[PDB]
């Protein structure tokens, strides 16, 4: 990554490398893996991001889908930012340079530490997260329509299952409580929730069915 | 496209 | 977080990230999780606080309740601090900027390192702790009225259960020893505690029933 | 804590936080927990000390007794050091300021780094250790009078039990070898120890009964 | 509102 | 390795040493070991690279094959870069100097920190990776032609097996989805994939057979 | 010669 | 401990604290614990040394013997270095000051960083090691005279047992191979060792009986 | 060890100490322990090297053999470098000074940081490695002549056993593939290897018998 | 009051 | 004397 | 007195 000493390059740490490999091994593509990826790649160059992705051993269907998404975003970058070499001068990055495929570490450091900075690490991380979002959605095991409270299931446990599924499915903010959460509750809790009226908070609903 | 998983922020 | 080098940004560490994820996994919403959260987020930006909250995989009912509390506090901030862009100048943070939703890391660093400093990390952490307090209270499994000493239960173990419950229930300082602790003791210890008279310290009570 | 960079504040580390939580979990209030607490809190502010105490999940009877001791020491401080605000000036700390209840981190740093320094962290740590001493004594499972060497117990193992108990019971230095250690030995070793005469060292006693 | 869980400080 | 303080030598860390030994022990020559090697050897001197290779206890057939590849690359270097000692002057590195066999640490530091730099660590790492690539291919247990979807195997699991094998086999980018992945699918999924038409993305194929 | 295993970059 | 930044104080680390506690728990008073103690206490003040000793929970017979040895060495120091307070001046350390009993951390730092330095940490560590040596010898389970090679015991394993015992027993360098090692060997190996003649090295003996 | 801050002394770390103790415990004197020792002792003083050797608890036959080798190398040093004290001047190191037996840490630092430097740590490490080499060879369990491929043993596994043994036995580079590896192969693979002709590489042999 | 548990120092 | 175990370098 | 356990140095 790039850190303050002046902005300088520092090697990716064994702690960082191991943390990422282990979270993928333990959590696969549960939604919380994405914020962990983003945090572990703080200040990362494109090289660092590729290291992190390349160190993953399993899940090669997912990694190939990610590669496709990256290539699509690279192509769209080039369409929106075409480029027309001067001795010792900084060249303009293409999509493949942002993805670390046709750029050197030194070029990446040059862009990231320029004034004004061209944040190729942040741009590439955006594309990677777009790809991971698609994978998380595809690998979500359950539709929100199929999360229904059991006859003997505590309301708290049902709500945990409901919002876990909703997070993975990644519907729009508008689509993403006053509707399906009540409809999918069990007969006894539904009767209680209906009586609360419109505009009840989640806290109030959970208290009511506790 | 999916909305992402960053519940906070 | 923001640290002294001059006040500079530093990436959240893999040790910090892992510690928080593990304490939530191991302790859920036992009261001691809150002081741990506060300590692990020392110097945190709003971005760092969101990273910590977003890396939690389970407990999505709790995380949605927390989101509601944050939104309420953001709205109250805006009501109390309205805002009326000058080139290259620092703008005033709204509730959503304090919560890291509409602000950039660079803006957050700008506010936190200003003279005088606008401590958006500390303000946001306050709102988050308010939310966690509510969750800890809701998820408390036992009322203090139901903590009673068993016939063969050592007084020390009963007092441990009593104050564990009292901590989670979070009654006022005034409400929160000379009353219920004695009344809920077993017949033999109660007789001894009654004879000690008014104003007996906890140490004296524990010695008496040992 | 406060460290040399000039004396500056540094966040309490995840390693420190975890070490303290684990020693309490593993050792409870065995006497060696106190020197560990003191070492882990090297350079600590009152805020840091409170963090350490607040992160403890169990043992709430002990933590409430500790709170009582702290409040007593705070009251005695105020009685011995009364206080009679000038713009931008350092105020005098009260008992509750030393305990981190009515003081801010910035005020604590101000006092601790002043010339001459007002070491509020060291003063508070003293009060906390006074409280822990009482807890260690109360929770000592055995009286020194009941530690007697078994007929087949190696002298070394008996002496280990004897001084472990003596450490927890915390009698005065004068009270705290030439008397009870010999009297509580088994018949065969006692005869040997009696023949050694007055002023025998522990090493000599252990050699004699080996 | 709940009083919080910070027993010390 | 060589780090910025000015570019200075720093000892290889116990964390780095242990991480490499453990990944070889746990992953053998699965393809992801190579990116891990490259990341763990960031900034490495030839001495550091040899340390990493020499600390491996098992797999001595592989390590001897690696030695052969290194010797071949060293010989080709000398053929392309012959060398014709001046007191206190930097000499030109031969193949064996790049491999750390006939060069001292001080000479390696001299070359790596020169202006312009002669990056002997990066050159040697290239040769080592060439050798590791051959080992990964040789030790690949399955041909891509033998990866076929089972009658009851989820398409996702088949695609994972397919691209895992493809990665280890290391065919050309051109050879390395629209052909064999469809042909090796089971009867039901193949019928669906055929109907999608030409140019279907992996995401679309995985959705279709889900 | 083999193409290498660096899927990304 | 005291480190170079200028010589400054630094807090004892949680890693150091834990390492010492664990080695005592795992190795008790096997001889190798002493070099580990010395290495873990590199640069230590008397305060640091006391912290390390005080954090030990078990083995209180040993810790009391150590206290006796320290007190003896302190008394001998005072006999050899008597002391006859000037405002703001450095006083002369007594035995009890070297042991950290009557001295403050600031006084210890003053002595250790003086020109010329009074190395109170190194002096105290010497006394502690003298005490540990006695404990290691006392707790040695076997006399060197009782280490004899079994009829079916490999010579290498016998020699391991022999020198392990010799290390714990701590005889003089002169007393501490050409005598007892041969005499205590089994009949077959003894015959071979006798035929080698005088002045045979350990390597030669081990080869002969292999 | 000695590190750059200027060249300064730094305490050996608990991580380094533990890593060495554990590798000896886990690997004994397998050949890969030697490169690990060398890497863990990067920049070490003679004091540091002795600490590492002294912290080993078992294997005392080996440690006594090592002591003999060190003493032999020290004697040869003195024979080749005799020495004929000036106030405040650096004296010349004898063999025993290089081994850390008659030299102080300060003298060692003086020699190692001199201009020109007298690298006593590197000289001593050389002697130690000479000793370890002898131990690794002595403790090698199998002769290379007895490593023969089983009738059903995969060629790869046989080659692993072959070169593992060859590494431990430490024959000359000339003696240390075209001869014994083929002769000790099983009947079926031997026939194939014979047909390959002279000058076949290990890669080619392993491919042929795969 | 109890004497404390700091055997050394 | 033995040749040592440093296969590389 | 015992000779100590520092075999090396």
């Amino acid at each position: 990554p790039i850190v303050q000493n002046q902005m300088v390059h520092q090697c990716i740490s064994p702690r960082t490398l191991n943390a990422w490999v282990k979270v993928v091994e333990e959590k696969a593509f549960s939604p919380e893996v994405i914020p962990m990826f983003s945090a572990l790649s703080c200040g990362a160059t494109p090289q660092d991001l590729n290291t992190m992705l390349n160190t993953v051993g399993g899940h090669q269907a997912a990694m190939q889908m990610l590669k496709e998404t990256i290539n699509e975003e690279a192509a769209e970058w080039d369409r929106l930012h075409p480029v027309h070499i001067a001795p010792g001068q900084m060249r303009e990055p293409r999509g493949s340079d942002i993805a670390g495929t046709t750029s050197t570490l030194q070029e990446q450091i040059g862009w990231m530490t320029h004034n004004p900075p061209i944040p190729v690490g942040e741009i590439y991380k955006r594309w990677i997260i777009l790809g991971l979002n698609k994978i998380v959605r595809m690998y979500s095991p359950t539709s929100i329509l199929d999360i229904r409270q059991g006859p003997k299931e505590p309301f708290r446990d049902y709500v945990d299952r409901f919002y876990k599924t909703l997070r993975a499915e990644q519907a729009s903010q508008e689509v993403k409580t006053e509707t399906l959460l009540v409809q999918n509750a069990n007969p006894d809790c539904k009767t209680i929730l209906k009586a609360l009226g419109p505009g009840a908070t989640l806290e109030e609903m959970m208290t009511a069915c506790q | 496209s999916p909305s992402g998983v960053f519940t906070f922020g």
